[PDB]
């Protein structure tokens, strides 16, 4: 019985996130690549939700761009949001919220349940 | 949905601490405006209709060549669709009145308008005035806080809106 | 997030109307109240630490085994976590209370509760029990409140005791 | 990620084998219809916007409803989350034209799709009855472009139909 | 510092936002009370000391032990100390109700107080009792509105500190 | 941050001292304008967008440079940015005039920008031109509106030029 | 700026390895394209004028109303800015066809499009025609790949715009 | 798995963009060049066998050791497997060819080569010579472009390898 | 990034205008050397792990100290970077030599090396003189391939070279 290397990739679709790319922003960025970090982060931080013209933060990603913030930065700036709260934490118990802060600040869950408490 | 109570209880909630006299404060504030935004309400709720008619037919007054065949003006499917919108824009922001709040205007109507104003080649100008030519009505109903109020929401839309 | 108001609308938005003459003549008599609903708020807050050990001291006179070896509320660390709990549900329902609706509670606080309980291995009757024993220490200071103008509070004090009951009912 | 050569190879993989000259002659011949192929992809890309553009109001001539308050398309919000999805379908579907194979599509596109649709309420039937009406139109302007040598396109006509087909089936 | 019109400003501020209605409806609530708050504060202010003096003393009554020797409340200094202490609840008191928040007594009082009480094992239940003493008094000087805030405040103190 | 109020505060702290009773009247007083300030801030808020897309306007053709090629506010991208810019000046003065202090203007935007606007090669006097087109026009609203109560303004309306002022300056 | 050789470069860059076979196939690609890609600049930059003549015209004739007075069309100013505008478009659309790659467009026209269109309320759709007329004229003077290339580009911004 | 097609396709679909001209321009790239590629692999499997003779027979006149009794090229069992890997190697590089890219290489061959070889004490150095060896080879069977290819690959193992 | 093409687009951005006839000429140009340019790099890719083997054990011939106790690049640790940053300069010389740029070079790779190489005690001057062995190495195989059509390569070549050099200089 054959299976494809990465047949067990296949079923679960987890294919596209096993390895996983990383993004990087790097030194003197360009307007294109900056673009393409801002992508990245909503789409992890954020949930896979729909960020919309008025959900994005302007103030947060202008300081990405020359370099006041690092993306670290950046990312704590995304989290600590009207629109982060909005989702996730408000309508959320605090399990099912600190278990969703695993995942889109680490790619991991939740080892064990003293980490929750 | 953004009302004066919700947030002081957000907040609250964040910090992880019972409502204070803080809070308090700010919710006392929302109930004490009410009863002027409350009469806002039922005074526009009351004239809606006419309110609408009269920003519909404007905006064709402004924009004439809307009215002309092969324009979106241009039968009464469109007409009956501009009227809806309006009527639609109106019915929020009552609401908004009542809630003590932006909440409702924000969640149905602001969020994704640009996109489907794209999308569907709606020119934000209309609405505009359409909003204008309500608001000048809303201008003689009221008076005092309640035609204040009744302006705070009304613009919210026109900033967001342009 | 959801309160009174912002209810009622959003019923009215799907039903795609203004809102009913009716309707807004709840909402004008709950803003009548508001005066009154505010103090009780108050009351609740201003206690809150004593509402809290009144109740605990009770549930573990009840309950004995609870603070023995072997039961749930020992050793030191468990027994701080059984306290922190009891005050957070009773910050949520005071939200609530302030609100007018329950909502706030139960997506933030009841929901998935008593699962947690369970897998822990947390006795869900006690805790329950510990909602009632505060509710009704709370629903003491919101009646018998001093240097406040004396009139009717029950109407309050019954939405109150609700809150509490939802809590009681869905961690149960 | 997956298309019409790696495929084979993988094939041949499990086979262990050398691939066949037969199945070699599968690709070469693959590689000739390229330009078509590359055409056919131009002509959706440089037509999205409409393509959508039009597949919408379509979809709410017929499906009223929809933007009826209570229903999904209404208010402003979901409309925009509805186009968006539009244009993804869309997107995916044109990446697996180029491709050469529907994989791509299942796997980042429908994949968890269904599931997704069904918690938010939106009705599958009709997102299926969307993802038609912009088949027919992209399939359109594939067919009856300008500028481009004249020349048989059916191959990948139909090819396009099942990438689209695909879709509607594992939504619906 | 937390105080009702900061705390808009601020979230305001987070969303990225022009401060809208919602805010100022709240902002409203505070001002409007601060009527009643300016006045609890000038009847505090006035009495300061004489509610120090009693609050010191009730504090020994009710822990006689304090006052004998190789105690804590023991010799001046100690006294002294004492005192100083509980004007500095009082001042802050005040502080809030005229800046329409805990904030002060947030950043002066609060932050940090487990600790300090800890390393210098100053009793909670002191300064309680010295609290309610006071409390009790300004039960006499104020009345009404005045009085809630007063005890808001004052309580918010006791809550913390137990 | 920081607003009247709390300043005021602060500085007796320091000395140790109780309130003063005439700094007390400074604040009695602050309080009485509040419906003053308020609608101030309200007719900004409420007239934002034309505040901007004025200046705007009056900024582009004083300074035809910077929209040609080779200058400052071209290409697309850029002119975004200045726009943007431009707004978020007037947000934070709009909530200094509300706090009744200058601190939230300074420390969250100003405090840094001049050298910012330096180092991209933005000529910080065109900014500050631009913010000084806007207070005038802002200025026009806040002290001529329509179905508020007649009365004088100027004390707000001093203090508001102040704001704007600060700005103009530590930009430029 | 995003042109075929700098992609496969970042994408090269960003795992860490070296150009393989993969990227230089691509790069070739770029290269052999470049041919006709090259011509159909050539041939736009030379009757640059003429299509810009032309479009700005298409324009006013579609939208009558621009030209009448305290329209937008109206008065010369406008008209040279109207100019100026579609001169860029075309500007740059050489530009990409000689890069090899849309980079010059997206980060020059593109990116920013909305909000100035928005704050300034030009309206999309002119610029639309104004590239329609275009599309047209260039489906004379060039042929065969030269004009695919040409097309794919002035499209790219078509969907851009609208 | 990485060739041209595949990347292209996932740096337009990281963007959220639809695949423009620049990608397209690319995708042109690795089809042009196929019919070398596809030349190359047809030449590689047809002469497969005659290769692996020749490539497993060379390696032990390098390391004449390895067949002594008692090392890893001694007995049948390891000479078996040592051909069977060398096919292997082969196998893939002409789906490489084929697939135009790396992709099949990395995926099979190339990721946990290290650690695999450094378990059961595989000395990249044999491998190595079998490829050399194979690469002479190649240069008599094919010419031009066609040559050109499958060296790349050839190589880009080696350079995995070492 | 940047690369040959994009420049001078840049440049004629700046100007305001199409680009000259004569600056199209050298792009057309740059063009027709392109089989050759690619052939180049291919030749570095392809014997990259060699190039550097050989220059290293040319530097550490030359330089013993640097592998004796005490030296830089002693203990292995220490080693296994230095390999590593021959390697890395490398890659981006090649990347340099594709784009027909230095700037990816200059601003990725060498910006700041200089800085951080002193700050550890790097030993510059051995630094540049490994980037030349590699030069020579590199030259090596680019110039005299085997199954490549012959001509002249040499201005490919010197353009390599001088990659390499900006690399010597700014690093020494
Ligand atoms: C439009 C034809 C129909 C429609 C669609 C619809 N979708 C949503 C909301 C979501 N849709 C998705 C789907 C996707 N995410 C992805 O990445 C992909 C492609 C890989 C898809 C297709 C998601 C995730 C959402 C949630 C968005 C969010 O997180 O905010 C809605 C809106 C529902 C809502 O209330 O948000 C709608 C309307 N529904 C219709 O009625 C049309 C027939
Ligand atoms: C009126 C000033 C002009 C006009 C309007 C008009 N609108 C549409 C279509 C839509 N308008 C809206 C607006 C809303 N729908 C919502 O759900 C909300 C939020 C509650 C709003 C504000 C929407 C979303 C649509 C698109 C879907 C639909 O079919 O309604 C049209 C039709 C456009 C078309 O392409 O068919 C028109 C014409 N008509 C006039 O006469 C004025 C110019
Ligand atoms: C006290 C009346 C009873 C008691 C409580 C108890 N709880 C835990 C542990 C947790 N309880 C919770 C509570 C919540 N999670 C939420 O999200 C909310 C609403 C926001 C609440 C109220 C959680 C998160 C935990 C798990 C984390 C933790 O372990 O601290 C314990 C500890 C369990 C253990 O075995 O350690 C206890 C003891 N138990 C009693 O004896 C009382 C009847
Ligand atoms: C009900 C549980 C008990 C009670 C309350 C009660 N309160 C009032 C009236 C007022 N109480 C307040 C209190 C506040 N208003 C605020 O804005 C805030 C927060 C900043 C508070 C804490 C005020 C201002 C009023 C109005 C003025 C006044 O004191 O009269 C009443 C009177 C009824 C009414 O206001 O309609 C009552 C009954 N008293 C009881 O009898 C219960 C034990
Ligand atoms: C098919 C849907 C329609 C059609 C297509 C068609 N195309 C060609 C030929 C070519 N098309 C291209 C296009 C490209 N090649 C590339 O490299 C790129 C990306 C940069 C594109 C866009 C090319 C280069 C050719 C070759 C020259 C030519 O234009 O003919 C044909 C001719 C047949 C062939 O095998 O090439 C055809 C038929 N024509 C139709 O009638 C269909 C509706
Ligand atoms: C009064 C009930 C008892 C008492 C008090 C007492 N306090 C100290 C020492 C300290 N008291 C404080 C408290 C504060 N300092 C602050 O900055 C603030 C916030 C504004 C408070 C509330 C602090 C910090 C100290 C530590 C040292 C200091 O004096 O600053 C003492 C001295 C104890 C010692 O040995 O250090 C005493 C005795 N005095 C009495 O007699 C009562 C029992
Ligand atoms: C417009 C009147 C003038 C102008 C503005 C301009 N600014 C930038 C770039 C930036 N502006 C800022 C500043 C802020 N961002 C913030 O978060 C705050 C509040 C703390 C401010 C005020 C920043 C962060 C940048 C850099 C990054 C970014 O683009 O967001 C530009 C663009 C410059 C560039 O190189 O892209 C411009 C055009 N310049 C003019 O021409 C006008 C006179
Ligand atoms: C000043 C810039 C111009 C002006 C202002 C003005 N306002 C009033 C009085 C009031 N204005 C308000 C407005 C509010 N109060 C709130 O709580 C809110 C937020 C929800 C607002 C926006 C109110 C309620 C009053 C009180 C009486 C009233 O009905 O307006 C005055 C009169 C003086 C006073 O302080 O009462 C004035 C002068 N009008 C002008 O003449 C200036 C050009
Ligand atoms: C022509 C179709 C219509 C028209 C145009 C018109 N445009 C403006 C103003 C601007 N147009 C642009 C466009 C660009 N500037 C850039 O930097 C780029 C990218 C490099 C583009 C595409 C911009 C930015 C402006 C604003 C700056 C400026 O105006 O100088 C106007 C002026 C409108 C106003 O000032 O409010 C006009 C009128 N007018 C016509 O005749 C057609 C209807
Ligand atoms: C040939 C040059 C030498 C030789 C080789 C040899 N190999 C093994 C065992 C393995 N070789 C590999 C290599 C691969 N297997 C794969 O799956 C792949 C990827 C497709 C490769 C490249 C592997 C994985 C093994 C280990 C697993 C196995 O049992 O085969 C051996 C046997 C080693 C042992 O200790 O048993 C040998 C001897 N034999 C010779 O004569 C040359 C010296
Ligand atoms: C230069 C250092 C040496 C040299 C180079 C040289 N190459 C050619 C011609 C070609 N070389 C290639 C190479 C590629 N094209 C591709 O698409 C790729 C990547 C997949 C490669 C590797 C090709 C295709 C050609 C054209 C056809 C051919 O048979 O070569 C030449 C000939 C001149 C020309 O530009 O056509 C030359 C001179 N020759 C030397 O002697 C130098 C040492």
């Amino acid at each position: 019985e054959a299976t494809p290397d990465a047949a067990a990739q296949t079923k679960l679709g987890i294919t596209a996130v096993a390895p996983d790319q990383a993004v990087e922003l790097r030194p003197n960025f360009g307007e294109a690549e900056v673009q393409a970090v801002i992508r990245a982060a909503y789409k992890q931080i954020f949930g896979n939700t729909y960020i919309l013209e008025a959900d994005r933060v302007v103030i947060a990603e202008s300081l990405l761009r020359n370099g006041s913030i690092s993306v670290r930065e950046f990312v704590r700036l995304l989290a600590k949001s009207d629109l982060y709260r909005d989702r996730f934490f408000r309508t959320a118990s605090n399990n099912r919220f600190i278990e969703l802060n695993f995942k889109h600040f680490l790619g991991r869950a939740p080892y064990s349940q003293a980490e929750i408490g | 949905m953004k009302t004066v109570i919700t947030e002081v209880i957000a907040s609250a909630d964040s910090q992880g601490r019972f409502l204070n006299n803080t809070e308090l404060q700010a919710a006392n504030g929302r109930f004490q405006r009410a009863t002027a935004s409350m009469e806002a309400a039922r005074a526009l709720t009351s004239n809606a209709d006419s309110l609408v008619k009269g920003a519909v037919q404007e905006v064709y007054n402004k924009f004439p060549y809307l009215t002309q065949p092969g324009q979106m003006g241009y039968g009464d499917t469109n007409q009956a669709k501009c009227a809806r919108d309006i009527s639609h824009y109106l019915r929020f922001i009552t609401y908004s009145l009542v809630a003590g709040g932006t909440g409702p205007l924000d969640d149905y109507i602001v969020a994704g308008l640009r996109e489907v104003n794209r999308t569907f080649n709606l020119s934000p100008s209309w609405y505009i005035e359409a909003l204008k030519h309500i608001k000048g009505k809303v201008g003689s109903q009221l008076s005092g806080q309640p035609l204040t109020e009744a302006n705070a929401y009304i613009d919210y839309c026109i900033n967001a809106l342009s | 997030m959801q309160d009174a108001f912002t209810k009622a609308i959003v019923a009215a938005d799907l039903r795609g109307s203004f809102l009913s003459e009716q309707e807004l003549n709840q909402l004008t008599n709950l803003v009548k109240e508001s005066n009154k609903r505010l103090d009780a708020v108050n009351a609740i807050t201003g206690n809150a630490a004593e509402i809290i050990s009144d109740a605990a001291h009770k549930l573990f006179a009840e309950q004995t085994d609870l603070i023995r070896p072997g039961g749930n509320a020992y050793p030191n660390r468990r027994m701080a976590a059984c306290l922190r709990d009891m005050e957070i549900i009773l910050r949520y329902v005071s939200y609530a209370l302030l609100a007018g609706d329950a909502s706030v509670l139960e997506d933030r606080c009841l929901n998935g509760l008593k699962e947690t309980y369970v897998a822990l291995g947390t006795p869900t009757r006690s805790v329950a029990r510990a909602v009632q024993l505060m509710k009704e220490t709370a629903i003491g200071y919101v009646n018998s409140p001093s240097g406040v103008t004396r009139g009717d509070c029950s109407a309050l004090v019954n939405e109150a005791a609700t809150y509490f009951d939802k809590a009681a009912a869905s961690i149960a």
